[PDB]
């Protein structure tokens, strides 16, 4: 195995992570396990979103994920909403929500 | 001009999880900004941790405690588990 | 055209990428929709259904936007 | 040829923005107060955006300059970089 | 004693610097004073004079 | 423990905030909000002590936890 | 000393040292430490000016955190600068709403 | 040894109010304020370097950073006082 991504069973490029971590002025020296471990966290969070996004795509009966599906996926999760609480997704919209007092009689 | 991105790897994870699904160009760039945001948040927190403890290097400990800070409980637990597995798998080979 | 007017008061002879205007519109509408959500909650809290300028001012006061 | 036009309209748009937000009844003075909030919001965001173009020595405000300006304003936006 | 109680549920056998507790008390009271300011404004908005739990709940919901 | 902040203490905090009349359920609701607030701050504070390999939470850890929690505080360090 | 060469009081050398020992860029300019120290010295002069005035109003010589709180909160821009900042032993501004006043 | 900007806060204080003092708590509050503004400006200038593909923080990074962090008048006066001090330094 030549690529360090294969040595860690990860999909995200450990080499590009190691490059960007060094080329960003955060510290003098850079550990060897940090690029592997940072890429794993990134890959897990992307897999979580794509999982809920693919589920929202099945619910909307569409093959391709649109930003509406990402919005529905992130905001229906209790923890992903808190992570991206200060983030607005383009073409995302809002969740359908009508207050109780506003409902008719 | 070469424009780097995490595009091809988001496709791989998408096909690995949902092989019969696609993604749009706008949603693709949204995922790219998500990767860069999480990148900057963790790397920024780890950078602070290095300065705070009078160290000049960012090791795996800084990344692990940074993810403990940024993710809420379950996302942090699963991130530490997936990462420590990959680091042990990398150290093995 | 409104954004071009606002930018002229900051720096003269400016050009905008079409994507820059769309990004400004995206963040602006999301801010306003979220504000009306907080505004509607304030109006319902006052035993009312109709939103009023006092509701928006109360919402921006709680947010700390002074 | 009569012309005589103005800017800063958004008369029905404030009604549509209210419906997506869930508002049922809208008073008459909401629209004028809504315009004022949009002015201040745009003034803050465009200010930080124009500052980057000044530092970058450019006469064109790019979408990125808006992105970090929104990032600086605590209004992170995905989709344009 | 309250801060030691809350921290005991996170990690056992912990010692606190006296300045660390005072900083926690300073930030806690400032947060509570600021919250009651927003709470009183909410109660006055409802044509009331007495603050009520619904006022705090609405205030912290708008605050996020 | 949690009942150690009651009756006049919750009343005094209201006076500095400008509150005139206090309902009875405010006291219990105030404790709950303070509990959640302390849980969040101490959690991030303990996390720094865990990374620093220490059994004593310093004043910095409290300040740095407040800084991450958007509650910047002057007076107890740099 | 470079601080004397710029007529400033804050140490330009210590600013230049902290800029290099903090990992913000590969290189640090020569005019940046002088210009960062000048802004800091101006902002400290702004606060100390309003703090000394608040000290005169309270008929006290030594500035206490009460004076800093009153000084920052009475200024419209210092309040916006330190909007996410709590000052220890600072307190709050005297403010009672109109409806709460006796009638 | 712990470093601080204490002695210079005294100097600026005497230049503005010679017949006034400061307490230990208020001094530490001033110390944290100086370091806070230090980190904000230096942090914003660092981002400016990365955004423009630059490896050095020059005077322009600091100037536009102060334009971003301070609200209008404090930014106006800060740029004026700083560019004045840099020009005086450039002379000698």
């Amino acid at each position: 195995a030549k690529t360090r991504s294969s040595r860690a069973g990860l999909q995200f490029p450990v080499g590009r992570v190691h490059r960007l971590l060094r080329k960003g002025n955060y510290a003098e020296r850079v550990g060897a396990g940090a690029p592997v471990y940072l890429a794993a966290v990134l890959e897990y969070l992307t897999a979580e979103i794509l999982e809920l996004a693919g589920n929202a795509a099945r619910d909307n009966k569409k093959t391709r994920i649109i930003p509406r599906h990402l919005q529905l996926a992130v905001r229906n999760d209790e923890e992903l909403n808190k992570l991206l609480g200060r983030v607005t997704i383009a073409q995302g919209g809002v969740l359908p929500n009508i207050q109780s007092v506003l409902l008719p009689k | 001009t070469r424009k780097e991105s995490y595009a091809i790897y988001v496709y791989k994870v998408l096909k690995q999880v949902h092989p019969d699904t696609g993604i749009s160009s706008k949603a693709m760039s949204i995922m790219n900004s998500f990767v860069n945001d999480v990148f900057e948040r963790i790397a920024g927190e780890a950078s602070r941790l290095a300065h705070y403890n009078k160290r000049s290097t960012i090791t795996s400990r800084e990344i692990q405690t940074a993810v403990r800070l940024l993710l809420p409980g379950e996302l942090a637990k699963h991130a530490v588990s997936e990462g420590t597995k990959a680091v042990t798998k990398y150290t093995s080979a | 055209r409104l954004v071009r007017e606002i930018a002229q008061d900051f720096k003269t002879d400016l050009r905008f990428q079409s994507s820059a205007v769309m990004a400004l519109q995206e963040a602006s509408e999301a801010y306003l929709v979220a504000l009306f959500e907080d505004t509607n909650l304030c109006a319902i809290h006052a035993k009312r259904v109709t939103i009023m300028p006092k509701d928006i001012q109360l919402a921006r006061r709680i947010r700390g936007e002074r | 040829v009569l012309r005589d036009n103005i800017q800063g309209i958004t008369k029905p748009a404030i009604r549509r923005l209210a419906r997506r937000g869930g508002v049922k009844r809208i008073s008459g003075l909401i629209y004028e107060e809504t315009r004022g909030v949009l002015k201040v919001f745009l003034e803050n965001v465009i200010r930080d955006a124009v500052t980057y173009t000044e530092h970058a020595k450019r006469k064109t405000v790019t979408a990125m300059d808006v992105v970090y300006a929104l990032k600086r304003q605590g209004r992170t936006l995905y989709g344009f970089g």
